């Protein structure tokens, strides 16, 4: 059961630095090359850096675009690989994925990625407003509740319900950027006989501000 | 660097039918050792991309034979037979014969029977007023196809400005879409009106699904 | 050079 999880993402001003971390499990870490690949809406997926084995004296290789600014390293004892990013530029914005260089000849296992944003703008934690069934007659799949997330930067924000215990019927629209801020809504549909009886809460996470906003929708 | 061009960009496919995704490289991917390191991946919404096929035609761990890869010179093809709801997502190719590069991806869409949206409307929360704005939200849930129109009427008059329309990714279970139309007015602008109505017009009917409330 | 463990 191979597992790969990255972290350290966030917002950084141009010319700043930040170090990304990746921890793996489910395999002998030291026997594999590790890679960092990034994804941006303008270049798609792009290989960034690679680090090989101890027997290779931990040889590293970098994409020409990050040469001299990024440094990849690993700590086999902690099954982790790192990416030190310096002299960051707007073009470095993207989702950074940590991947295992597989024995089959392809990067075989990937993490979910950690987002990095290089911008002159500043971080702004999201404001969250309740979306409450607005006094009406029951004519639309028991009851649909939600949370409106606005005024945040950078992206992303992830939204869970009841800490992730409520996943069925969850609908989260993509974020949209306007007036310098992102916004989105997440809604969930549940049986009308279970609300308010059963607590419904949305968990809004915003990595850039290191926050998790927990809010319980009630039916006033 | 090797350029991998994938086509189509978007690929609508009926359940049970076959989908063919192509990947064309700017140079031969045949390594001197006789192997061709061309691979295929699937990335579902928010999930980590997963390896499907490695070295042109080998299926990776847990991958069914429904997924098949082939190649001829600089052209490679991924074929997904008996497509199922859970197959939605972005498929992309990559090569590791030369410095690693990736294709732009192909978004596989599941073509299902048309479905009319369920509409819900939400007045702004008093909690948002001190921000200076007030957002009225109209949620259209579980419909297909994706295209749909939302008309807002304030006190009977159509209002087009101040509206943001955004969709969810296709649902992996029922293959439907959902979307929200958010009308954001200034706090005072919102208070200068009573009736807020949203009208959703979808392919499924010539008559709009209407929802509204009075402040 | 080689860019994957299999070729390596």
């Amino acid at each position: 059961e191979v597992k790969v999880e990255e972290s350290g993402g966030g917002l950084v001003q141009p010319g700043g630095s930040m170090k990304l971390s990746c921890v793996a499990s489910g395999f002998t870490f030291s026997n594999y090359w590790m890679e960092w690949v990034r994804q941006s809406p303008e270049k798609g997926l792009e290989w960034v850096a690679e680090i090989r084995l101890k027997s290779n004296n931990y040889a590293t290789h970098y994409a020409e675009s990050v040469k001299g600014r990024f440094t990849i390293s690993r700590d086999d004892s902690k099954s982790s690989v790192y990416l030190q990013m310096n002299n960051l530029r707007a073009e470095d914005t993207g989702i950074y994925y940590c991947t295992r260089g597989g024995a089959v000849g392809a990067m075989d296992y990937w993490g979910q990625g950690t987002s990095v944003t290089v911008s002159s703008a500043t971080t702004t934690a999201p404001s969250v407003y309740p979306l409450v069934p607005g006094c009406s007659d029951t004519s639309g799949s028991s009851v649909t509740l939600g949370c409106l997330v606005k005024g945040y930067f950078p992206e992303p924000v992830t939204v869970k319900w009841n800490y992730g215990a409520l996943s069925s019927g969850v609908r989260t629209v993509s974020s949209v950027l306007q007036s310098g801020f992102y916004s989105l809504s997440s809604l969930v549909t549940v049986p009308s006989s279970t609300w308010p009886s059963q607590t419904v809460i949305c968990n809004v996470a915003h990595p850039a501000s290191k926050v998790d906003l927990i809010k319980e929708i009630s039916g006033p | 660097d090797v350029v991998l061009t994938q086509t189509p960009l978007s690929l609508p496919v009926r359940l049970g039918d076959q989908a063919s995704i192509s990947c064309r490289s700017s140079q031969s991917l045949l390594h001197s050792d006789g192997n061709t390191y061309l691979h295929w991946y699937l990335q579902k919404p928010g999930q980590s991309p997963k390896l499907l096929i490695y070295k042109v035609s080998n299926r990776f761990s847990g991958v069914p034979d429904r997924f098949s890869g082939s190649g001829s010179g600089t052209d490679f093809t991924l074929k997904i037979s008996r497509v199922e709801a859970e197959d939605l997502g972005v498929y992309f190719c990559s090569q590791t014969t030369h410095v690693p590069t990736f294709g732009g991806g192909t978004k596989l869409e599941i073509k299902r029977a048309d479905a009319a949206p369920t509409v819900s409307i939400f007045p702004p929360s008093s909690e948002q007023l001190t921000s200076g704005g007030a957002s009225v939200v109209c949620f259209l849930n579980n419909f297909y196809p994706k295209d749909i129109n939302v008309k807002w009427k304030i006190d009977g008059s159509e209002r087009q400005n101040g509206v943001l329309n955004s969709w969810t990714d296709q649902d992996s279970k029922d293959s439907t879409y959902s979307m929200s139309s958010t009308l954001t007015l200034t706090k005072d602008e919102y208070e200068r009106h009573n009736s807020y109505t949203c009208e959703a017009t979808h392919k499924t009917s010539t008559s709009p699904i209407v929802k509204s409330f009075n402040r | 050079m080689d860019w994957n463990m299999h070729a390596a």
